[PDB]
């Protein structure tokens, strides 16, 4: 009936601003200038395919 | 056949010696036929067997064992039990003689041996018929040889890390297989 308390571990290399570099490149740098237009035209042209 | 002992008194047990002396010199003088004298000018009890009165040769060492067990920290009545019977020994060990502990780790080790409100200590005494005094770090155990090996094995299982609930459970199993014999 002795329960110790959980040591909450400390993460390793998995942080949302370090995930962005784990693939080939720096993925923050290949972005667009208008995400809203990218979204609405991407959806429409998907449906027209 | 005139012979003596002299055993010293550490200062934290010098108040309770001069505070309970009245119950100590009687069952050393008539019942044992033994001639006490407490020196203060070197802080020590001294005993001597006087060749006329005495009969039992083991009286001198019986008294020396009694006073010494009062010295290490055991209360009066328990030391009297050392004076009466013929099957009582004391075993003393440390905390650094099991596992080298220091810092806070050692004060937490004494916290597990003593338990809250003394409970854990008392359990070890009550289910083994021994008496434990737990000094600064040195731990002293009084009983008969098999019983003090039982209580030594529980105390050492408590120093090394095992929680106290496990040692209550294993203690009552030991009590079962002790009381039958
Ligand atoms: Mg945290």
């Amino acid at each position: 009936e002795q329960s110790n308390k959980q040591h909450r571990k400390a993460k390793e290399k998995n942080t949302a601003k370090k995930k962005l570099h784990t693939q080939g490149h720096n993925a923050k740098a290949f972005a667009v200038a208008a995400p809203g237009k990218m979204a609405r035209t991407m959806q429409r042209s998907s449906d027209v395919n | 056949k005139f012979e003596s002992r002299k055993i010293m008194v550490p200062p934290h047990r010098m108040t309770p010696l001069r505070n309970s002396w009245t119950k100590i010199y009687p069952p050393l003088v008539e019942h044992l036929k033994l001639q006490v004298r407490m020196n203060l000018k070197t802080k020590s009890v001294e005993l001597r067997t006087n060749p006329k009165f005495t009969t039992d040769p083991g009286a001198l060492q019986k008294g020396a064992d009694f006073i010494k067990a009062f010295t290490l920290g055991f209360d009066l009545d328990d030391s009297i039990a050392l004076l009466r019977l013929d099957d009582l020994y004391i075993e003393t060990f440390e905390v650094k003689d099991v596992k080298t502990l220091t810092g806070d780790h050692l004060s937490r080790a004494i916290g597990r041996i003593a338990g809250k409100d003394g409970k854990t200590k008392f359990a070890i005494e009550n289910a083994t018929r021994t008496r434990i005094v737990l000094a600064d770090s040195k731990i002293h155990i009084l009983g008969g040889f098999t019983h003090i090996r039982m209580a030594r094995e529980s105390v050492v299982s408590l120093i090394l890390g095992s929680p106290p609930g496990k040692v209550y459970g294993n203690l009552r199993t030991v009590a079962s297989r002790l009381k039958e014999r």
